Formats: C-alpha cells, structure tokens, sequence
C-alpha cells in the first residue's frame, strides 16, 4: 500500500495557502481527486507529489493515492478543506443521480471537522426529510441517504450550525431512478385466429414507468387505435383494442409492439378469412390393411369455424354393428380424433366413418379395414390334371411339394381381383404349398 | 422533459384510492388551516392547477399523514409518487398568489381530487396544456 505524507487524515487551509501532498510506493504511483485549478504534479519512478500555490476551495475533496501495477495493493486517502470564507459547505455536485435501493452520496463537502457534531441534511424551503429517510454523514464525503427511494428524488440542503444559526449549503438535486428491466412486457391476445368474412385484438404494454410506447400494425403499416390507459399494482398499463364488426382485408399480420428508453419489444399473431369452414384430413391411407391382433389408431385432423356442434364414428363394418364411444381426441380450431382399436378381432374388420358438423355443414371420411388374409389351398384333379387354389391378399404365390419333388409357382393365372376381398390365384400326395407376404399354406391329396 | 406521456399518467386507479381514502373519513365540523391557490386571483383554469399542482405536494406530505403501511398512508405514497411524474410536464417560473383556507379534512380532499381530476381530463384533450408561461397570470395577485 502507498504512504502519504502528510500522515494526517485531514487538512484544512485558507485561500491562497500551500499545499503539498507526497505519496511514495515500491512501484510508479498516481493522484486521483477533484478536478480542480493549480495543481502542480511531480512524479519520478516510486513517488509522486501534488502541490498548489494558491489554493481554493475547488481543491477541497479526497485525494486518494494508488500504486498501478500492484494489484490488491489498496489505496492511501487525505482529505483537503480549503475554508473559504462563512462558508462551511464545498458542494461539489448540484446533481446526483442513483437507482432504487441504491446508496445516494450528497457531495457536500464540509470545510471545519470540528462542525461534524451539528450537521444535518434537509430539503429546501426549510421542508423536513422524507419520511424514513435512512441517511448518514462522512467529513470527507458529504451525505449518504441509504438504500434511496424514488420518493425521496427531491432538491436538497446541507446544514451547518454556526453561532446558534443553521447555514445552509447550495441546493442537491438527487434524482432516484426506477430499476426498469427493459422494454415494456407485452401482451397479443389471441395467438392464433381465423374467422368467416366479428374479431377482438388486444395490443397491451405495461411498466413500472410511464414514459413507453405502444403500437399495434397490420402488416407494416401501423393502424391509429385509441389506447386506453389505466394505472394500477403499482403499475402503469396501455391497452390498445382492436374491434372488426370482418372481412379479406382485415386478415393479416398483427405486430404489437411496444419501446421505451431501454429499448423496442415486438409480440405478434396471425389472422385468416375464410364463411364457415369444416376441413377433415388424416395422415393414413382411408385403406388399411392389418394382421388380425393387431392393434391400430385411426386418426382424422379436424380444422373447422366455427366450433363443432357435433361429431362420432360409426361402424359401416359388416359384422355386427357394436358402435364406438375406443373414441379419444386432442387438440379451439384444431381438432385430432383418434378410434383405438386394440388387439383386433375377425367381426372388427369393413367401415368405420368419421363424421363431424359445425354451421358449414357436415362431413365425413371413411376408413376401409381389411385383416390378414393368410394363405388358403384349394387342389383339384380334372380332366389328368390337377388343379389347386390359393387364397389371400396380397398376390401370393404357390409351392407344390410331392413328398421326392417341388414346383413353384409365384404369380398364377388370377381367378379374383375385385375391391375388398381376398386375391384368388388358380394353380393347374401332392403338398401344395401357398406363401405370400401373408403366411404358409399347404394341402394334400 | 415534457413529454406526449402527459396523459396516461394520471389514472383512473389514482382517482379510486383517493375517493376511498375520501369514503374513509369520519365527517366532522372540525377546520384545519392550510394554504391554496385562491380562485379569485386565478379564474384561468389553467394557470390555476399549475399553482395548484405545485401547494398540493406540501399538503400531502403535512396534512395528508396516515398510519404507516395503512391503505390510505399507501394511496398517499402513490399521489406523491405521481406528483413527481407530473414534473417535468409543468413549466414554472418566479411564491404568493394564494390565500389561507380555513376548512374540514373532506373539503380539502375534495380540492386535491379535484385538482387530479381536472388535470387528467385536460391532459387527455392535450397533452402539452401545462407548459404555458402564467408569469403574467401571476401578476394580477
């Protein structure tokens, strides 16, 4: 750590007085305190010297000497009052500004330490301390008001007590500043929306300070909206609503965005024009071919204005009509519907509909499922030929097995091809065997 | 500093905790002095909120006084709160032109809101209302 010479805390001189302030370190050191007039600074390779002829109170403040290079070496601290007279206050700042629950340090400097026992801070026009003003004092520094508030941003004086009267300093500005995180914390309601060619959007800001901005534009030209504002929870609020009582030329792009000296924030949403609308899609082929004790969902995406007043699935199957209820759905304008249809039985397979309805109309998509079919032989002699049969979907083959020999026989002169049923091929003891993507088959005769 | 945030920052949630804290007074016959803009002097309804808006900060914070951390001491803290919002909106130059009231608690109530009030409703027909000079309404006083 550096030393200075004086070793004293403080000084105090006249006007026109001699100061000088020396500071020796191991390694080149250097002065820092008030920006003021003629200072005379020498300094060679471990020591350095202030000094003034004519000092004046410009020059009353801490001074403060550090040796650069050494690194958590610490500082070496004088304070210089220079009493100009009748006068017990040096301000160096008629304006301070700070944060909330910052420290806020009043610069007024005073010029006689023995005054410190009869000092006060006040506001002007002779006006009382806030309310539970937390604040203390330092010679050298002036007033500290302790973890300052935004109501306490107001014009303030230091007291001296000189001879029974109470002198003041020049008048403190303290400015206290709200802690504003950043731009003002949107709100586009709704995210998503599309109707037939009424609709409500509301562009909304709102910050612990007034002075933001908020705009709502369609595309990018920005639309002139009325916003209400209100302040409440300690917080003010600018809400800009949109009323369409609608059409093509209303749908769109819908920016809401909101600036303030922090800085500009953007939220948006999406608006579509269709008359009432009812769209039925699925991922999966409305053919559907599965193993019997399989399980299978069947799934239908639902995108409809305005909400569905009613929707079911029905079983066109053949077998015997036991309904569904098997019936879940997730997602309102987005709808998916899911038949469960788990460890499917043979009288489970033919049609199942979907069907939804809204004020559009009704519609409908039907799934056909047919379950596999495995191999099955049919072999004949006629006239000396014989004549063997095998049956399924896909198109199988056919091995013949005489069991000494095999003949094979991969697509066969076709006996049926029609829309849902089994693909019957026609073959002209005898092991005849039938394998498709299916399964294994056989007869003998 | 004056700026087009002159509206939008008396709200309507102010003028509430006012009339509440308004509704919560005991009705009395008893006076208390305090000083305010004389109407007389200042038929200008604009040139009269600015003087006014200046004497009501003194008013909360020596007559308005409530109960720490009571709802009304909370309402009061908002108004004084917002009073320094409003600086900056106000433009002034060089006391006096005022008169000594002799009225109960409710009455000067009645003329703090009042002053709110009007604020925010010429505020809202224009924002830079308040920045004229009534150095020359001041000197007929």
């Amino acid at each position: 750590i550096p030393v200075i010479e004086p070793s004293v805390p403080e000084l105090v001189v006249k006007p026109g007085a001699t100061v000088t302030l020396r500071c020796v370190g191991n390694g080149s050191v250097e002065w820092d305190g008030p920006p003021s007039p003629h200072w005379t600074l020498y300094s060679d390779g471990s020591s350095s010297i202030l000094s003034t002829n004519n000092a004046t109170f410009q020059n009353t403040g801490t001074y403060r000497c550090t040796e650069p290079g050494d690194p958590l070496g610490g500082s070496a601290a004088i304070h210089l009052y220079v009493k100009d007279p009748a006068r017990p206050w040096n301000v160096l700042a008629q304006e301070v500004v700070v944060f909330e629950d910052q420290d806020a340090l009043l610069p007024c400097l005073l010029t006689d330490p023995v005054l410190e026992a009869g000092v006060s801070l006040v506001r002007v026009r002779g006006r009382p301390l806030m309310r539970h003003t937390n604040y203390s004092f330092s010679p050298w520094h002036g007033f500290t008001i302790h973890r300052a508030k935004f109501i306490q941003s107001q014009d303030y004086q230091c007291s001296a007590l000189m001879g029974g009267r109470k002198v003041m300093s020049i008048s403190i500005r303290l400015k206290v500043q709200k802690v504003i995180p950043g731009p003002p914390a949107l709100t586009l309601v709704p995210a998503e929306l599309v109707r037939i060619r009424a609709a409500q959007i509301v562009c909304s800001a709102s910050s612990v300070d007034v002075n933001f901005d908020v705009f709502l534009q369609h595309n990018n030209t920005k639309l002139a909206i009325p916003q209400q504002s209100d302040f409440h929870n300690n917080r003010y609020q600018k809400v800009l609503t949109l009323n369409l009582d609608v059409d093509f030329q209303h749908a769109g792009n819908y920016s809401c965005v909101a600036s303030n000296v922090q800085g500009k924030h953007s939220t948006s949403m999406f608006f579509r024009v269709v008359s009432a609308y009812l769209n039925l899609s699925s991922e999966q082929n409305l053919i559907q071919e599965v193993t019997v004790g399989e399980g299978l969902n069947l799934k239908v995406m639902v995108e409809a204005y305005p909400g569905l007043q009613g929707f079911n699935w029905t079983y066109l199957g053949p077998f015997s009509d036991h309904q569904p209820e098997k019936l879940a759905n997730a997602t309102t304008y987005r709808h998916t519907f899911t038949l469960s249809l788990p460890r499917l039985k043979p009288s489970e397979a033919g049609r199942y509909s979907f069907l939804a309805r809204n004020p559009g109309g009704w519609r409908a998509l039907t799934f056909e499922l047919t379950l596999r079919y495995p191999p099955e032989v049919s072999v004949i002699w006629t006239f000396g030929t014989l004549l063997c049969a095998a049956s399924g979907y896909p198109q199988p083959n056919v091995t013949w097995l005489q069991c000494l020999q095999v003949w094979d026989d991969p697509y066969p002169e076709v006996l049926s091809q029609e829309p849902f049923h089994k693909v019957t091929v026609q073959s002209l003891t005898y092991e005849c065997r039938a394998h498709n993507s299916v399964g294994s088959g056989s007869w003998a005769f | 500093e004056v700026s087009e945030y002159c509206s939008h920052m008396i709200g309507s949630g102010h003028l509430q905790s006012l009339q509440r804290l308004i509704d919560s007074q005991m009705e009395t016959s008893c006076q208390i002095t305090f000083e305010f803009v004389d109407q007389e002097q200042l038929k200008d309804p604009v040139c009269y909120l600015k003087k006014a808006f200046l004497l009501v900060q003194d008013i909360m914070e020596d007559t308005m006084r409530f109960r720490d951390n009571t709802p009304n001491a909370i309402a009061i803290v908002q108004l004084q709160e917002l009073s320094l919002r409003l600086k900056s909106c106000f433009t002034k130059d060089y006391k006096a032109c005022v008169r000594t009231f002799y009225e109960t608690p409710l009455q000067l109530l009645e003329k703090v809101k009042n002053v709110f009030n009007e604020t925010k409703n010429l505020l809202d027909k224009d924002w830079n209302i308040f920045s004229k000079n009534c150095n020359n309404s001041f000197a007929e006083c």
